[PDB]
């Protein structure tokens, strides 16, 4: 990536093998759920488009979803064409594979930056959600309250699938009888609290 | 398309 | 973060491996008990907006919690745009760059957004600790041959979660209870420990 | 508000 | 590896305990599979022709591999010297060259980055090493009775991958050959969508 | 905590994962050892007040001993205050604490010259109010360490010392020994090191 | 006193 | 420790919390074998004398060891004492504060009290390990079906715990013995494993 | 090890306990393969006498090894010697000299890098150590009746390794490896000619 | 003496 | 050639 | 010799 230093500027430094080692671990436990997008935004600060593509191609397995990004990457590049007809850099040159690290460099640290880097990683970022909504087992409509299930594990449930999918009336009407019945005698506009508080005991 | 199926991710043209 | 350097100077550096993965691993095993509530404070030192929503993102399952989470700050974040007329959503790192969040954070005078939003945060932990919290403090009782030690442990455990000179006392063994009161009041825990010891 | 529902904390609107 | 300091000077440091032991845990996990050479190049980064053949020996086992390592070094150094009749071959190997001549090219102005010329020359073997050990065809993967879609196109790729045939054969391959060899529930499915769908579509399709 | 840098100037750090951890799972692992002290000591080193406190605060359960440290911590202040009635602002105990003091304060004293250690004089009130709890949650009494019938001397004095470092020798050592191994230390004579009572009750 | 039973360290009290 | 920076100056640091891990771990792990010893040595390097007493209070259990370390630094301390009219104590660190022991160890001239406590440690710690050491030399004795390679490692582990030419040729097996014997004496240790391999 | 800063200075460093642990453990799991020393060499960067000394000390069990290796710094310290503040033999194995006389000679204009003469008698100890350690000789590695070609191959340079003279282990591969193959795969390479790189000869006796 | 029986390392006398 | 078989990475000739 | 048998590496002889 490129970072600040003791002189105060901004100056390329390899990808560390801590960041190297926690993308690929993070995917091989996690595989695509809702939090490793903002994990790979966390591990990716400041990372030239270089950086991006190395830490894709470090994930063995999940090929599916790789296949499914480069389509997404492909789709955002092209747009970019169509939108953007100092040479100011192309889909491809934002992706990393017309555009040398030099040039990646050059954007990134120009005044005023074209920040390429985050671009590309907007793109990468848009192609992982439509991977986790993919990869999401359950659909919204499925969760229900089990028959002896608490309240708290029932909205954790809830919450957890909408997430991957993306809530006042569905919330409520999927709820077994007897949480269903306090938290309509609870009444609308009621906090998540409130009505956790209510179907404890 | 910038990348096409199976090409590794930075792989030119 | 924002975090000084060699040469004295305030700038911003990214959250580091280290610091996202031990709150996803305290997270994790300790769930929210009142313990997590500190330790996020001390991993989000120096954090900037963005650096706070990282963290809660970071955050697989709990989404109860975290759902709970969010509509405390959009209170705290519709209190803080009546009492200003950096908005709530600003300081919520929804509607600001993360340029303005180190512009505002940096500044002389300084307005810490990082703090502010890690204020209605912590706030909102609070109320989940609350929640989550199982027993209350009248339920706690000491055992028939349970170690006094052992039952101050889950007295004030119990205490802490919920939010003493009476209900300690009363609700201990007939054993000690005797020998508490005949101690008198104005003992200090140590005393009344050091005399239920055996 | 500023938060809504099944969306990450710091998402922006519209 | 030569990197950048506090005063912005390009000096050699030495190759740290952690990257010497990723190296050597991802050889030891991973054996040559694809993902193997981009974790080496990264671990590399910034490397002396020293620091690249220090990694490559630290590899215990696989000496079939190294061994064909060795042999695509020795043609890419012969057509080096072939190219450039007066660093020879050797020199960016780092077998007659030495650290102080190494870091002397690599910070020249302008520079000879022969630790990324024999980075390119290392990365080229074990591409082959890649394609040799690669134990499936493209033409074997055909999705089980009751095997998911999602796991049926991951071996699919992940296949695609590691045999590394030309552009053509690999955009022939997704299109042709994976909708045929689904099972008839999700290909009755996929043809009914049509062609020119997307991955994405057509794995949505194929979810329930 | 508070160190030095490249130009070689006191500044404040964040407290590091890797400090938060280390004491977090050492009282998870140790409890109230009498090695656990030293520990807290060493990763609190140049801790400022508010880092102390986020130690302690980071500990789930031991919610007894935690009481028992306010406790001393109070009669601490107290004595502080008492001291210490009433260029920046003098420091109560309750600043010592970290209760009424900003982190600024807290830098301003322990960089200032002549520095005022906050951090130093609230960790020596910590670790009073630690020992008081090794002092308690000891199990055994000097007077209970007996050697077994086939336990061997090593293992004795092992759990000799052990129960009396928690506790806080001369004759207590030898008396409470076996039989076989009494005879032999008694007659190797008082003024002996205990490397020759160990050589001579090994076989 | 300075800390309250029940109180985290470090808490500013009122 | 005391250590360079940047500037180049010899400044205080605090102990690190991986130095303080990995000195706990190993005498867990390994109690107290020869080769704890240079760990020891290598993870307390530029240590002050508070940083010395930081690792061997660290230390839970082996406290007849510690109480004869203990003893091991009096008769140091004492004999520093008679030498020298920095006291015996103020290198122990019990008379001495940190300051004072930066103060003598960045001297111009220096009195490393951090190296000279530090060798007293050591001094007392090779007592220890000849203590702890299970197995005499003249017990060492190569078995039936024992490679030479086994016993060679067997022997020399003893040796150094306790701590050649004879003893260990006359305490190998009867095969191997008339080999070794056949190669006659000033014979490398390379050349005796090779004979005794097959 | 002595190493540079931000100033652009050679300053003296304490090694650090990830590199003591590293080489702890990679002769625990390792032993004496022959990719242990290539560790050690890395491990051991810009180390001093006593950095080197610290490492070797550190190794607990495989006493005999460490013996061996002590005869062999004897010999090459009485070389040096013989050859030979001026640095003796051993003031370079780091038992007659200080830090900072050896500080001193590695930093010194121009330099006398006692922790690099030092670490080539250990390396030279360390490669016997692999020599004798290594359980089969070259000759006895023969492809089985049933044994893939890629597995016989990895035995045969893996033995090779460990065996260590150039021109003798030039000979060995261009013969040895062909003569000890079986019969189907010995037909197939020797039909394919000297000459023929080991991926063409690895592809022929593939099916 | 400078480390008496039970007392911790580095223990001020008296 | 640079490296003849059996020789280590970087092992210099003669 | 320089390195005795059973003594440790880098240790002063008498």
């Amino acid at each position: 990536p490129i970072v600040q230093n003791l002189q105060g500027q901004m100056v390329h430094q390899c990808i560390s093998p801590r960041t190297l080692n926690a993308w690929v671990k993070v995917v091989e436990e996690k595989a695509f759920s809702p939090e490793v997008i903002p994990m790979f935004s966390a591990l990716s600060c400041g990372a030239t488009p270089q950086d991006l593509n190395t830490m894709l191609n470090t994930v063995g397995g999940h090929q599916a979803a790789m296949q499914m990004l480069k389509e997404t990457i492909n789709e955002e590049a092209a747009e970019w064409d169509r939108l953007h007809p100092m040479r100011e850099p192309r889909g491809s040159d934002i992706a990393g594979t017309t555009s040398t690290l030099q040039e990646q460099i050059g954007w990134m640290t120009h005044n005023p930056p074209i920040p390429v880097g985050e671009i590309y990683k907007r793109w990468i970022i848009l192609g992982l959600n439509k991977i986790v909504r993919m990869y999401s087992p359950t659909s919204i409509l499925d969760i229900r309250q089990g028959p002896k299930e608490p309240f708290r594990d029932y909205v954790d449930r809830f919450y957890k699938t909408l997430r991957a999918e993306q809530t006042e009336t569905l919330l409520v009407q999927n709820a077994n009888p007897d949480c269903k019945t306090i938290l309509k005698a609870l009444g609308p506009g009621a906090t998540l609290e409130e009505m956790m508080t209510a179907c404890q005991g | 398309p910038v990348l096409f199926p199976g090409q590794p991710f930075g792989q030119p043209p």
